């Protein structure tokens, strides 16, 4: 996902005026939001059983 | 031939069209040809 944002970040100033893109729908906050969850829990665990 | 579109006294771009893109602001030289 980040290598899509940095083609559509070369991609953009080539584009006629008054064209911008935008980024509706997206899933990486979910799974990013879920994987940090998941380290925040771990470091709770490690440190609540300290 | 131009009818619509151009009006007289404007300037239009004959050198330098790989170099540009509308919406900049930019130098200006006449050119030779």
């Amino acid at each position: 996902a980040k290598a899509i944002r940095q083609t559509i970040a070369n991609l953009e100033p080539f584009m006629p005026q008054g064209m911008k893109v935008v980024y509706p729908y997206d899933t990486t906050p979910v799974v990013s939001a879920s994987i940090h969850e998941v380290v925040k829990t771990l470091g709770e665990a490690i440190l609540l059983v300290f | 031939l131009v009818t619509e579109g151009l009006n007289a006294g404007d300037k239009i771009i004959t050198e330098g069209l790989q170099f540009v893109q509308p919406g900049v602001e930019v130098k200006t030289v006449p050119a030779k040809n």
